[PDB]
């Protein structure tokens, strides 16, 4: 397939696929989501490994590469332990574009869970327990960073 | 329940967008959890003319279980009982998160085409269906005048 295979939890075009054992693909975060409720795969109910958040594989591996050197100008950043993760590329066109707008806030669907992003004080937070911060920035793609969305660079 | 709810609101979205032919959906009021459907029977079907009303109720770890599919109007059909129960694999073991309530819809409207008796939810209309066509078809456009019209 030329096209990027479509998510079957999500049903939009994936992002970060990754490929489970029995070699069906979803987006990363939607596989992570779905780890909260113990989830097989959801295909076909075979089992996802133990360590598979931690290393996944990728259909595409060359592809995380170019998604952190790929937006040209800018990119969309919330932090982690001692360093930046960058946004998965689909949350931040939502960032893009709400901020592009003016819009004090937005919400954002990520691993299972709804979180606000507040435009005004940059932070980002689980919507139903606000203690769980994040600050977040708008700055270039060329800077050192951990990763994107949890996945290793 | 944030994964089931956006993936619902997808769905949605794509349905009142693209709507399956024969078929009309949506929430009640603002909860996006339960849905009522309507199915008008098929043109050539026994069912043809007839408004069927659905209801559709999603389980909170959706789309890893199918959605909860009834009839409310009552109908003559060997997959189909007076409890509104749809005798339908996707519906149980062969529900997989690439369906769609819209794909479910539209076999639902393709079982009113053509029955499955070997799957006999009603096993005195699968015999009927099978022995005595013509009978069952009489039957089947008799309730579908009676309680779908
Ligand atoms: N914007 C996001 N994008 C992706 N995952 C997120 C995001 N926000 C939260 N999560 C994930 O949701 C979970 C709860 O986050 P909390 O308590 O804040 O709501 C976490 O797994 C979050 O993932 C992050 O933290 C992980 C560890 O990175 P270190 O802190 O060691 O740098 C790493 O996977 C990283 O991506
Ligand atoms: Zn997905
Ligand atoms: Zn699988």
């Amino acid at each position: 397939s030329l096209t990027v295979p479509e998510c079957a939890i999500c049903l939009q075009t994936c992002v970060h696929p990754v490929s489970l054992p029995c070699k069906h693909v979803f987006c990363y975060l939607c596989v992570k989501g779905a780890s909260w409720l113990g989830k097989r795969c959801a295909l076909c109910r075979q089992e996802i490994p133990e360590d598979f958040l931690d290393k996944p594989t990728l259909l595409s591996p060359e592809e995380l590469k170019a998604a952190s050197r790929g937006n040209g100008e800018y990119a969309w950043y919330y932090e982690g332990r001692n360093g930046w993760w960058q946004y998965d590329e689909r949350t931040s066109r939502e960032l893009e574009d709400a901020f592009s707008k003016g819009k004090k806030n937005t919400e954002m669907l990520i691993a299972g869970f709804l979180y606000v992003a507040d435009l005004e004080n940059m932070v980002q937070y689980r919507r139903n327990e606000h203690g769980r911060r994040r600050k977040i920035k708008r700055d270039i793609i060329d800077i050192p960073k951990k990763g994107v969305a949890g996945l290793r660079l | 329940h944030a994964m089931a709810l956006k993936r619902i609101q997808k769905e949605l979205s794509d349905l009142q967008r693209d709507p399956p032919a024969h078929c009309s959906a949506g929430p009640v009021g603002d909860d996006l959890f339960h849905w009522q459907a309507t199915i008008m029977g098929p043109p050539d079907s026994a069912y043809q003319g007839g408004v069927f009303f659905l209801t559709v109720h999603f389980p909170t770890d959706y789309p890893f279980k199918p959605p909860k599919i009834a009839f409310t109007t009552k109908i003559y059909h060997p997959n189909i009982n007076s409890n509104g129960s749809i005798c339908l694999d996707i519906l149980r073991s062969q529900w997989s998160p690439a369906l769609t309530v819209s794909k479910v819809l539209l076999s639902i409207c393709s079982l009113l085409c053509d029955p499955n008796p070997d799957d006999p939810l009603v096993p005195d209309i699968a015999q009927i269906y099978k022995s005595d066509k013509e009978k069952y078809n009489r039957h089947a456009r008799e309730w579908t005048q009676k309680y779908a019209m």
